[PDB]
RNA sequence: GGUUGCGGCCAUAUCUACCAGAAAGCACCGUUUCCCGUCCGAUCAACUGUAGUUAAGCUGGUAAGAGCCUGACCGAGUAGUGUAGUGGGUGACCAUACGCGAAACUCAGGUGCUGCAAUCU
RNA sequence: ACAUUGUCAGGUGGGGAGUUUGGCUGGGGCGGCACAUCUGUUAAACGAUAACGCAGAUGUCCUAAGGGGGGCUCAUGGAGAACAGAAAUCUCCAGUAGAACAAAAGGGUAAAAGCCCCCUUGAUUUUGAUUUUCAGUGUGAAUACAAACCAUGAAAGUGUGGCCUAUCGAUCCUUUAGUCCCUCGGAAUUUGAGGCUAGAGGUGCCAGAAAAGUUACCACAGGGAUAACUGGCUUGUGGCAGUCAAGCGUUCAUAGCGACAUUGCUUUUUGAUUCUUCGAUGUCGGCUCUUCCUAUCAUACCGAAGCAGAAUUCGGUAAGCG
RNA sequence: CUAAUUAAAACAUAGCAUUGCGAUGGUCAGAAAGUGAUGUUGACGCAAUGUGAUUUCUGCCCAGUGCUCUGAAUGUCAAAGUGAAGAAAUUCAACCAAGCGCGGGUAAACGGCGGGAGUAACUAUGACUCUCUUAAGGUAGCCAAAUGCCUCGUCAUCUAA
RNA sequence: CUCGUAGCGGUUCUGACGUGCAAAUCGAUCGUCGAAUUUGGGUAUAGGGGCGAAAGACUAAUCGAACCAUCUAGUAGCUGGUUCCUGCCGAAGUUUCCCUCAGGAUAGCAGAAGCUCGUAUCAGUUUUAUGAGGUAAAGCGAAUGAUUAGAGGUUCCGGGGUCACCUUGACCUAUUCUCAAACUUUAAAUAUGUAAGAAGUCCUUGUUACUUAAUUGAACGUGGACAUUUGAAUGAAGAGCUUUUAGUGGGCCAUUUUUGGUAAGCAGAACUGGCGAUGCGGGAUGAACCGAACGUAGAGUUAAGGUGCCGGAAUACACGCU
């Protein structure tokens, strides 16, 4: 009572979002996009591992659940559920239609899928450096729930941030880094010095 | 029975068989839509110029 | 549609030829009048055997007629015709829009 | 059904061009248009009178008529397999002068000036434009410029 | 150079906060008989530059200010894209050839200019 | 002197006569209107562009919601006032429009095109030009002028309906307005009629017949431009496989299973399509008879078991033979 | 009885019932007629229908439609005729038969003959009750019937099935 | 009433036959067989008529309106056919309207007849200058709309929890992950408008009832100066103009961009090239693919594709892989 995903595998249509014209879209069954120890400090989880798409296709929300649960459960079992942070980095925003014999054959909403490119991250995990084999094995287990080809790239970035590991260490053993609840805030050379003293005391030495 | 509604296929090749024509401009276009008060004064300004070049040569 | 029964408008009176005051009323058509040439021809054509000879219109679609105002000049007694758009209701008398006042019924 | 009104498919054409809404600046109303001037057509969306059809956006024509607030413009329009002359009645906020007819008139004045300095002496001054020419012989020095470059780069992912 | 009246281009001019402004001007300010206008001489109108004042307006400056503007071989010849092949690949797509070529980003710089008239240590 | 009969007039009259019973269309019928239209998108940055494409809208409404002028600024929030609270009024501050502008949607608009007030009828007259639909015909709608007459304001100016993009209609006939004008043909006068110019009454199937069904008793012209059955493409659906392994299997993922996912194959299901056949390819099932496939029920030989024996279960070669 | 694909359950039939008509009439012919069929007839008859031997019964409904009725005679109404005004053509007005309208009858005329809820000292069941509309709300009977979709309904019997 | 001959029918074999003996027969088996029986002859009823124990049966092998002749060669937007050769040119399946959708008109495409002139008149092209556009991309710590996760800020905005407390809804503030055919500040490429001059430019002064405070301007002029490098490139095959008329108004395929659909050798659009309308070489074969378009021959060289043999051409040379 569900069409196989090869029917809706490829990005054949313009993106059909839930809008004021769609109005009757069933709910995405992936609803949790951060898992593990999501509240952890940027300094806690320096190593970032990425599951990256090699193909231009669509990932169903069913497949996103089925891979998220598998990677989460392998990492929870082998390494404990507070030793990793998992982020689904795609959201199923495209509505797939089904026409359930060709007069008036415009389809009603079937489901929700996520349009991915070559080189988009689907899942990102940050851990300690000693958890690398468990994370790579969890993501390679999560590969089987996704159609197409996906590579496991070790990021050269500290955590979920967008700067390199020696650059982040040069930035935090100097004074341009202060913590947020799960992410971090950086100090700039621009803005009022009264506010850049109100935050970041540890710089200007 | 259902058929082919519309296509613009072959229409540019037909239009270039005789090779789309520019409308062949002339000195002295018409006064079509030119302002009537300007036209009324232009009539008298050309009447007086016809008489001026008549008296200039004779 | 509310239209006043008096209008200060142009007159083609040839002793007015200017804006004058007009008494405004509606135009109703008029009696169809036997001895019009089409009625004479129609009676002769419908005479005898042969049944109905002209088309009889059936498939009407409009629920409105255009309102024709009959503009009678108060000065020279010459008249004019103005057409208004399709309205389902047309008045001529008073009851202007008293605006800043609480509603009724 | 289908819809082919006067301003159909004009959602973006007659839009008013971010942070330039509101009143029209006054040089638009103080520019002077003579009959025979070559004007560009771009409809202001904030003035609905005298407004050209959407076909005439980006079209360039000749003033044939001048009126109280408007000019008439000849535009050639390709109807089928020929060109028809269209006469437009456009207010002057939908109208601007063509800068091409500026540039060509200073080229006319330059041509007359260099022909005058050729008549003063030195005839055959060669006063047509030329396309861009193939470059001549250079000598390239190696003075503080010793040619030093490496190879193609290895692949790294940097993700 | 300041200031006024009238502008042009419409933020390099705006916004937030603070500090200065001589001279003239502008301004606030003073009065209600008159023309006029309000529930209210607050606004609008009239009258006096008199009773007073630079407090505000206004102008100018400051700010690792926000915004805006300019530039950069900063990203980036990247993305995209015209043309070509009996190129590759099951496909999805991709590479090469001949061309065109972004935006965000990152840096650095800037923060009204100017026309007519009049006036002023 | 009524019946009768003759003539005319009203009624009745499928007894009978004649005719009609729209179109598009993933066959037709039913439905819908994609049939005259408008906004956004489809639409591939000039224009044009299809589908019974997507989301909507039109057959109205308005003497102001038209026109001109003047004053003011809206939505929303915050901070305060007896009743009074989240909502009644009043005051201040912020507020680039997050409001409003009749009605769809898009565009536009801030000393305004919004709101409120004052004055008005330019929503008038004459007849051309132009734009959009386009054949550069009509119709609808719109633009800019010209000749007048007006309105408004101190004025510059603006105003030929609705801030713009939809809101509508030939010929024939009837009717009204206009000149007091043409004609009634032997000459007049007066009624009547006909005419010229401008509107209305209406054709929505919206360039505009006057129109109910049925036929299995049927007919003809045709049509594979088009359905019913084979074939062909496809494979949603049906059927048959695989990968991954949460979990079941007294402990134990994988003996046997196997969720959430995902990749395929087949053409023995049913849809989808309409390419072939309508100057005809005999349309269900059974009987009879042959061959072929293997995705193997049995039989032969094996591997595995939660296979002690027995009986089973999973799997391999295999279609030889039933 | 469908000659030449259907011999039947179809048609007819006796029986039953309804309708019209008393003759210058009913029903039906004919272009007309000093013309016809019934009719060399007369209500135990002719004509038009329906149902279909016997037995037993034939319920309710006159709102609709049809049919019918010395039925109401200022609702509608044509031609002629009448009146007014007009120079007259003509226009207007009053009167205006039948029919329609109004009212009544009629189903062995055409036909038609419902839903829900609350209720018994069982749980559903509902003699009873209530409104919702009706013209009446399917009566006596009969039935998965040659009439029941679901359906190969349920039970019994028949069979090894 | 019955069994059953003759007779009169016509059940079943769905027998025979089915280019027959026969355009309805043959055989067996059947229904009925003393009356609503069967039958001859005479007579009556005639075509919108008859007759019908009713089947639309029958009315001379003809019946849901017989047969004959005439009107009549009825009409057909529909189907078939349409008769000698060679030469030259050569389409369309698209626009608008139509009870239009198997048809017409109309525009286009096409031929013919030419006419006015004779070097550049112009161009499916580039350059230079100058416009216009809101698609691809991009963006969301920019608006609108979606959307993930935390953090910071104390409250009768009805948290219980002192009557100021771990376990507060939010709301705001700075961040964070991800997006949009009907979102957007920004914004290509390709496509698209104009111009690149003698009808041009300057100098002087003539007209007028328009215009200005005013010959101020406007428009058109006189007279004068400027000679092909006279105002980019390349080409021009002559250029421009006119009348008339045929066929067509079913299209289809490929690359790219697209819509609907799971999809389709599916349905529908956009740009170009093709097939139709077209042979030739190659892809074994084939409407469309590659190459190349064709008078009749000869020689040479090639394209695409090939070179073991079928088969013309190296069982070439080389580096590996299997
Ligand atoms: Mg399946
Ligand atoms: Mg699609
Ligand atoms: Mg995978
Ligand atoms: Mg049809
Ligand atoms: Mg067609
Ligand atoms: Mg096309
Ligand atoms: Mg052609
Ligand atoms: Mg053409
Ligand atoms: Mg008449
Ligand atoms: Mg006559
Ligand atoms: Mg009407
Ligand atoms: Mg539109
Ligand atoms: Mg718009
Ligand atoms: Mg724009
Ligand atoms: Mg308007
Ligand atoms: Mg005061
Ligand atoms: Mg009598
Ligand atoms: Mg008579
Ligand atoms: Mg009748
Ligand atoms: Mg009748
Ligand atoms: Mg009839
Ligand atoms: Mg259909
Ligand atoms: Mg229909
Ligand atoms: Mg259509
Ligand atoms: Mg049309
Ligand atoms: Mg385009
Ligand atoms: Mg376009
Ligand atoms: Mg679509
Ligand atoms: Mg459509
Ligand atoms: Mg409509
Ligand atoms: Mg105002
Ligand atoms: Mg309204
Ligand atoms: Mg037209
Ligand atoms: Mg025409
Ligand atoms: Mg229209
Ligand atoms: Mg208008
Ligand atoms: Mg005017
Ligand atoms: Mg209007
Ligand atoms: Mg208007
Ligand atoms: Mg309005
Ligand atoms: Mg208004
Ligand atoms: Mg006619
Ligand atoms: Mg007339
Ligand atoms: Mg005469
Ligand atoms: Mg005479
Ligand atoms: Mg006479
Ligand atoms: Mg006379
Ligand atoms: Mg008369
Ligand atoms: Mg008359
Ligand atoms: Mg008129
Ligand atoms: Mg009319
Ligand atoms: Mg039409
Ligand atoms: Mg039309
Ligand atoms: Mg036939
Ligand atoms: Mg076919
Ligand atoms: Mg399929
Ligand atoms: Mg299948
Ligand atoms: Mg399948
Ligand atoms: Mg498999
Ligand atoms: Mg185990
Ligand atoms: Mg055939
Ligand atoms: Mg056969
Ligand atoms: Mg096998
Ligand atoms: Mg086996
Ligand atoms: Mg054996
Ligand atoms: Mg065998
Ligand atoms: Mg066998
Ligand atoms: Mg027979
Ligand atoms: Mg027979
Ligand atoms: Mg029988
Ligand atoms: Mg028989
Ligand atoms: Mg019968
Ligand atoms: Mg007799
Ligand atoms: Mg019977
Ligand atoms: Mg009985
Ligand atoms: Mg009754
Ligand atoms: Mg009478
Ligand atoms: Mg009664
Ligand atoms: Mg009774
Ligand atoms: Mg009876
Ligand atoms: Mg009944
Ligand atoms: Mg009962
Ligand atoms: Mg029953
Ligand atoms: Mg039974
Ligand atoms: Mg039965
Ligand atoms: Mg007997
Ligand atoms: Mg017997
Ligand atoms: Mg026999
Ligand atoms: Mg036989
Ligand atoms: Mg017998
Ligand atoms: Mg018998
Ligand atoms: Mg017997
Ligand atoms: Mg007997
Ligand atoms: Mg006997
Ligand atoms: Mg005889
Ligand atoms: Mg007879
Ligand atoms: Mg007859
Ligand atoms: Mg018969
Ligand atoms: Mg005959
Ligand atoms: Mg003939
Ligand atoms: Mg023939
Ligand atoms: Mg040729
Ligand atoms: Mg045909
Ligand atoms: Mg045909
Ligand atoms: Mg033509
Ligand atoms: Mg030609
Ligand atoms: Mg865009
Ligand atoms: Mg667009
Ligand atoms: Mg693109
Ligand atoms: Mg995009
Ligand atoms: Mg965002
Ligand atoms: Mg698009
Ligand atoms: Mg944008
Ligand atoms: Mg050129
Ligand atoms: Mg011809
Ligand atoms: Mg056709
Ligand atoms: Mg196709
Ligand atoms: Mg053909
Ligand atoms: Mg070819
Ligand atoms: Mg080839
Ligand atoms: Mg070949
Ligand atoms: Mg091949
Ligand atoms: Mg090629
Ligand atoms: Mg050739
Ligand atoms: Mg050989
Ligand atoms: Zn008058």
């Amino acid at each position: 009572a569900r069409r196989p995903a090869r029917c809706y595998r490829y990005q054949k249509n313009k993106p059909y979002p839930k809008s004021r014209y769609n109005r009757a879209v069933p709910d995405s069954k992936i609803r949790i996009y951060d898992l593990g120890k999501k509240k952890a400090t940027v300094d806690e989880f320096p190593l970032c591992v990425h599951l990256v798409s090699n193909e231009l296709e669509q990932l169903s929300s069913e497949a996103l659940e089925a891979a998220r649960i598998c990677a989460n459960k392998y990492m929870t079992t082998v390494s404990g559920r507070d030793a990793f942070h998992l982020r689904v980095r795609v959201h199923p925003f495209h509505v797939l239609r089904i026409n359930k014999g060709m007069r008036g054959a415009w389809g009603k909403p079937h489901g929700l899928a996520a349009r991915v490119d070559i080189g988009q991250i689907i899942f990102s995990v940050r851990t300690k450096d000693s958890n690398k084999d468990v994370v790579v094995e969890g993501l390679r287990r999560a590969r089987y729930k996704f159609p197409g080809q996906q590579k496991i790239i070790l990021s050269k970035k500290w955590g979920f941030t967008n700067l390199d590991r020696p650059e982040y260490l040069k930035k935090r053993e100097a004074g341009e880094v202060k913590d947020d609840g799960a992410f971090v805030k950086f100090l700039s050379k621009k803005g009022s010095l009264e506010n850049n003293i109100r935050e970041f005391p540890e710089y200007f030495a | 029975a259902k058929s082919k509604n519309h296509t613009a296929h072959n229409q540019t090749r037909k239009a270039h068989r005789n090779g789309i024509k520019k409308p062949k401009t002339y000195k002295y276009p018409s006064l079509k839509g030119v302002d009537p008060k300007f036209r009324r004064n232009h009539k008298h300004a050309l009447h007086g110029t016809a008489k001026a070049l008549a008296a200039a040569k004779k | 549609v509310n239209v006043p029964k008096t209008r200060k408008t142009y007159c083609k009176g040839k002793t007015c030829r200017k804006h004058t005051q007009h008494k405004v009323t509606q135009y109703k058509a008029g009696k169809a009048s036997l001895f019009a040439q089409g009625k004479r021809r129609y009676d002769r054509k419908q005479s005898g055997f042969g049944g109905q000879t002209k088309p009889v219109f059936h498939k009407k679609a409009k629920t409105t007629k255009k309102v024709v105002l009959r503009l009678e000049c108060v000065k020279c007694k010459t008249r004019a015709q103005l057409t208004l758009k399709r309205c389902k209701h047309f008045e001529l008398g008073g009851e202007k829009k008293q605006k800043g006042q609480a509603l009724q019924f | 059904g289908k819809s082919h009104g006067y301003r159909s498919r004009t959602r973006y054409m007659f839009q008013r061009d971010f942070r330039k809404h509101g009143a029209v600046h006054l040089s638009t109303y103080l520019k002077v248009y003579k009959v025979g001037d070559i004007v560009d057509i771009k409809a202001n969306g904030s003035i609905q009178k005298g407004m050209p059809h959407k076909f005439y956006q980006g079209k360039t024509g000749v003033v044939y008529n001048v009126t109280k607030s408007s000019v008439g413009v000849i535009i050639n329009k390709m109807v089928g397999n020929r060109y028809l002359e269209k006469r437009l009645n456009l207010r002057v906020e939908h109208i601007k002068h063509s800068k091409c007819r500026q540039e060509f008139l200073e080229r006319v004045k330059a041509n007359a000036a260099k022909r005058a300095e050729a008549k003063a002496q030195g005839v055959a001054v060669q006063l047509k434009r030329q396309p861009a020419q193939p470059r001549e012989s250079r000598i390239v020095s190696t003075e503080g410029n010793v040619p030093q470059t490496l190879a193609p780069v290895p692949y790294e992912t940097f993700i």
